[PDB]
């Protein structure tokens, strides 16, 4: 039977790896109990470094605790080794949920902006009675909002009707990108992910450097390369949820300041970006088909990589 | 989990042993101690000379029954059967498998002789402690030369001239320099010979211009210090692998290049500052953060969930062999020295018993060599085989033995003998079907799988047969038969060069083979010396249980003691993806790169050695790659060193291995030897895990013991290969904005010209 494969590309955290995931729910095997049950050391370390993040950014931006007793708690959660995690007892759960809890913490996850946190980190730390349960399951969107860095060169066959669709998912760090031309033979289709939340915040290997300047500069880059004369191009911009959300507080015009539309408008923002993207390539001729989506979302991404399939099997 | 070398208190104070001793019958009451940081365990006998042994020269403790008991009448008088036994300690230590020396203790007090076997053992067998750092090293040497003192507690100078034997005369110019006693007469006082002295006094020794050079290449013109951010640069650009991930891997953050200057820099005005001297540089690079390989690959960290098939494995031929094939002894403690060493398949030549005693026994087909009951042999697996390592052993008979009566009793034996370890039954999960995979090394922790024919070898009966299940031999008809049939708890065995047909004409159905089914491999017939086939051959088509005849520590078994070593000496290791997964395929003989697997490329250069010999000669050292027939190469070869063996440095071009197709099977081995071909040490390295930057390589002998003094500096670069012309398309992803930010400004420069 026809094969055709495809790649997930992206710079780091964009989202290619929870694409994968849902490709997995949707149209492969999909997490039963017992897959589930691995991903709860997972979930507890995500925990412990998000908090451990915050922890850092107190001192690092001078933020008080608003309780004393935190300090205490502070102290101890930051000399947890996440690596030897395997539980969320006493007394790491009452610390980190009272940290959680201190107008200090919160008013340091505001301006995460200013720092690396991972951005599954509110829905985890709202949900730690849950997470906490000595019984706890992981739900599926658990799953789908872990955080686990991809390192390499991974290629997951999957099985639907008409084809065999091999997904190859990459690592979106500046020295994962050295070994991508390791999977650049016989390229169906490129998928590309840009995170849309990411348009003022700065690189983890670059701190100095806008993350949705590499992600453009990227894109408009790999497009024009060899091995890609006769591959089609889709583009998703991913995490519309979460610019949704940003857009009502950080200004995209204090970014990128050819944005000329109005402020607090996440279709206007995310529309400019689109553009950024595709508009006036000079090496490049080829239709990009792009699609706004959110990849923590099952139904959204059922429908639109149904539109994508048809795309690619009608050019192939 | 891995704690580092810890010597409980009861060690370190020391308890009371009678030393005994079967060949001379001598009997001397001693103190056994083991010093604060476990390099020796170390006594005082005769009159008051100190002797020491090296716990990394360990091979086995043994105690209760498995201590070797004093058949002497004569010593057993001054002794004495359950509590006498019980208090006996044996420590085996020695170079190899075969030449094991034998040291017996008995304590005086009650249930001493368990704690100190059990806690010598830990130590022996700590993975720190064998890839410790190169200042560790030094450090044993000086703990050394201050335990073996005079009868009146002195450090005699004659030692340390011992220990130093290549240039005697700069040895004493650099004890004089220090303010030292240097005549080979007199003896030094432990007081006066403190650790910070013997550290001076190895810099007065060794002239270092090698790490002069190395300064001066990190912008240090103005060379007597080094700045916290020229450190924290040169660890993060040069001292870092740059395949790593730079989230999973984090740089060197300012605070923590501070903590390493506190730890090494001795001067106070270089440290107060935040500065670095070349005494502080020089100790940075032999230091505990600096070492050639990460912990992750020395460490049990490999997924041990997968099919059986799916692992390289630790295999011995002919294991009872202490010498050739043809003539010498058979061994009952070969297979504790194999199973103790971490393989995971050991060969049993079992033969039919003569009519008084019918007791089954082991020997080469009928030849010249000596014999060893059954019995023994199985009590010596079940003693050692789940020593070092909880992962299955497999026990490979070549059952001959054409009695009913003879072939229940082996049967019998192994039951009895193994109890619950022993596998007789399939397990739940994994039925003996069609299309069901094999179990996985994790499923089978702590078990014995018998490898027996069912139904030349002789045939089996019903109590034999039934004690097989998952490892069923069978004569292999085909590729095509094999994949017909889709049995994974069948497997069939190659000699070496039906093996090598094989490999040479059906390379990829071989691969394609070894996912889902076992091939053991032995070597041929004509191998009477007991020579080894390279195992590399046959790993790389997939090949689990490569055997070999672990008595001849010859190049072939150096590598296979080195790469075995990783994954925590567990005997398994896992192969590389794309020859598991039954999705993929490719050429083992591939002179181009695969597409999915991330080649390398490596660049090795040989700077300098240190105490490499213990007198003047001249020195080289052999850089070999080994892995699929494209990765390897293995004539590079520095030139001989200058006659000096104390510090020799190499003005040498960079070794270049530019295309690793398959890194993740390639293992790179450095070997030291003396001009006329004497071997002095070696280092296996899987190139997938081996650093960039200066690194001291501490070299091992033969048989993969840590080596306390010989050791190498080299230069390494391990990068994600490139090819040439596509060379400006890899800056490019690495560094978009650099190249997108150029064309946006050539078209705004433009804009003018064009109009319009
Ligand atoms: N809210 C939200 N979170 C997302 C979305 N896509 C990914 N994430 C989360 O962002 C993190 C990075 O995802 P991942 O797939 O590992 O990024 P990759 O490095 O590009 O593979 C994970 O914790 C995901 O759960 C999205 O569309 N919305
Ligand atoms: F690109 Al990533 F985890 F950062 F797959
Ligand atoms: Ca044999
Ligand atoms: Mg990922």
């Amino acid at each position: 039977r026809r094969e055709l494969k495809l790649l997930l590309l992206g710079t780091g955290e964009s989202g290619k790896s929870t694409f994968i995931k849902q490709m997995r729910i949707i149209h492969g095997s999909g997490y039963s109990d017992e897959d589930k049950r691995g991903f709860t050391k997972l979930v507890y370390q995500n925990i412990f470094t998000a908090m451990q993040a915050m922890i850092r950014a107190m001192d690092t931006l001078k933020i008080p605790y608003k309780y004393e007793h935190n300090k205490a708690h502070a102290q101890l959660v930051r000399e947890v080794d996440v690596e030897k995690v395997s539980a969320f007892e006493n007394p790491y759960v009452d610390a980190i949920k009272s940290l959680w809890n201190d107008p200090g913490i919160q008013e340091c996850y505001d301006r995460r902006r200013e720092y690396q946190l991972s951005d599954s980190t509110k829905y985890y730390l709202n949900d730690l009675d849950r997470v906490a349960d000595p019984s706890y399951l992981p739900t599926q969107q658990d799953v789908l909002r872990v955080r686990v860095p991809t390192t390499g060169i991974i290629e997951y066959p999957f099985d639907l009707q008409s084809v065999i669709f091999r997904m190859v998912d990459v690592g979106g760090q500046r020295s994962e990108r050295r070994k991508w031309i390791h999977c650049f033979e016989n390229v169906t289709s490129i998928m590309f992910l840009v995170a849309l939340s990411e348009y003022d915040q700065v690189l983890v290997e670059s701190d100095n450097e806008n993350r949705m300047e590499e992600s453009k500069a990227l894109f408009r880059t790999i497009i024009t390369y060899p091995w890609f004369q006769n591959s089609s191009v889709i583009l998703f911009l991913n995490k519309k949820d979460l610019l949704e959300e940003k857009i009502m507080y950080s200004h995209l015009v204090d970014y990128f300041p050819e944005y000329d539309g109005p402020q607090r408008d996440a279709q206007a923002a995310r529309e400019f970006i689109l553009k950024m993207f595709v508009d006036l390539n000079p090496d490049s001729d080829k239709i990009i088909y792009s699609h706004f989506t959110c990849a923590t979302d099952t139904e959204n991404i059922r429908f639109v990589f149904a539109a994508v399939k048809d795309t690619i099997l009608q050019l192939n | 989990q891995l704690e580092p070398p810890t010597v409980v208190e009861t060690l370190r104070r020391g308890s009371k042993f009678i030393k005994w001793d079967e060949e001379t019958s001598s009997r001397n009451l001693v103190t056994l101690r083991v010093d604060p940081n476990g390099f020796f365990l170390y006594w005082t006998g005769p009159n008051m000379e100190v002797d020491t042994l090296d716990i990394s020269s360990i091979r086995d403790t043994r105690t209760g029954r498995y201590a070797r008991l004093p058949k002497d009448p004569k010593i057993r008088e001054v002794l004495g059967d359950a509590r006498l036994e019980e208090k006996l300690m044996t420590v085996v230590s020695g170079p190899d498998p075969v030449n094991t020396v034998f040291l017996n203790f008995m304590a005086v007090q009650d249930d001493t002789a368990k704690v100190w076997s059990e806690e010598l053992f830990k130590l022996a067998m700590n993975i720190l402690a064998q890839n410790a750092s190169r200042n560790t090293f030094l450090r044993k040497a000086y703990t050394k030369l201050k335990l073996q003192v005079n009868q009146d507690g002195r450090i005699p100078v004659k030692n340390i001239l011992k220990m130093f034997s290549a240039d005697k005369k700069r040895v004493e110019t650099a004890l004089e320099s220090c303010g030292l006693k240097f005549n080979r007469s007199e003896s030094i006082r432990p007081d006066e010979f403190s650790l910070e002295i013997f550290e001076r006094f190895l810099n007065k020794l060794c002239l270092r211009p090698d790490i002069d050079k190395i300064l001066l290449e990190i912008g240090a013109k103005g060379k007597p210090y080094l700045t916290l951010e020229q450190l924290m640069d040169f660890i993060n650009q040069k001292q870092r692998d740059p395949r790593l991930n730079e989230v999973l891997y984090p740089p060197l953050r300012p605070s923590q290049a501070r903590l390493l200057i506190e730890k090494y820099e001795p001067n106070q005005q270089f440290l107060e500052r935040d500065q670095m001297s070349m005494e502080g540089f020089s100790r940075y690079l032999g230091g505990e953060e600096n070492g050639i390989l990460p912990l992750e690959a020395l460490d049990l960290s490999t997924d041990m969930t997968q099919p059986l098939s799916a692992y390289f494995i630790n295999s011995s031929h002919n294991t009872y062999l202490t010498a050739g094939q043809l003539a010498g002894t058979s061994s009952v403690e070969m297979y504790r020295q194999a199973l103790l060493w971490g393989c995971r398949c050991v060969e049993l030549d079992v033969w039919k018993g003569r009519p008084p005693e019918e007791e089954p026994f082991i020997t080469h087909g009928f030849t010249m060599t000596t014999e060893v009951p059954l019995r023994d042999v199985l009590e010596a697996i079940a003693e050692t085989a789940f020593k070092t390592s909880p992962y299955p052993v497999i026990l490979s008979f070549e059952n001959h033995v054409d009695s009913a009566k003879q072939q229940a009793k082996m049967a019998e034996y192994c039951r009895s003998i193994f109890g619950d370890a022993l596998l007789i039954e399939p397990l739940d999960k994994y039925p003996l079907a069609p299309g069901v995979p094999l179990p996985s090394p994790q499923d089978l922790m702590g078990r014995i799988l018998v490898k027996n024919k069912k139904r030349s070898e002789v045939n089996a009966t019903e109590e034999m047969s039934t004690l097989v299940n998952y490892i069923e031999p069978v004569k292999f008809k085909s590729f095509e038969a094999a994949r017909k049939r889709n049995k994974c708890f069948e497997m069939s065995s190659f000699v070496e060069t039906k093996a090598m047909e094989q490999l040479t004409k059906s390379p990829m159905e071989f691969v394609e083979y070894n996912k889902q089914q076992l091939s053991r491999i032995y070597p041929k017939g004509t191998r009477v010396d007991s020579s080894n086939y390279m195992p590399q051959l046959f790993w790389n088509v997939g090949c689990q249980l490569v055997a070999l005849n672990f008595q001849t520590l010859d190049v072939a078994m150096q590598l296979n003691a080195g790469v075995f070593e990783y994954n925590g000496r567990s005997g398994y290791l896992l192969k590389p993806e794309f020859m598991r997964r039954p999705d993929k395929s490719f050429d083992p003989f591939t002179e181009v790169i695969v597409d999915g697997i991330v080649a390398n490329a490596l660049r090795v250069k040989v700077i300098s050695g240190q105490f490499l010999s213990d007198r003047k000669v001249g020195i080289y050292v052999e850089v070999d790659m080994f892995g699929l027939p494209v990765d390897t190469r293995r004539k590079y070869r520095t030139r001989t060193s200058q006659g000096n063996s104390f510090n020799p440095v190499w003005d040498e071009e960079p070794f270049d291995f530019p295309k690793v197709v398959l890194p993740t099977l390639a293992s790179l081995r450095i070997a030291a030897f003396e001009e006329g071909g004497k071997f002095v040490g070696h280092r296996i390295l899987p190139v997938s895990a081996i650093r960039s930057g200066y690194h001291y390589v501490c070299l091992r002998n033969e048989a993969n013991q840590p080596l306390c003094l010989p050791a190498l500096l080299i230069y390494t670069e391990a990068s994600d290969y490139i090819p040439d012309d596509h060379q400006d398309y890899a800056e490019a992803l690495i560094n978009p904005i650099k190249h997108v930010s150029l064309m946006d400004q050539r078209a705004r420069q433009l804009a003018a010209l064009i109009g319009e």
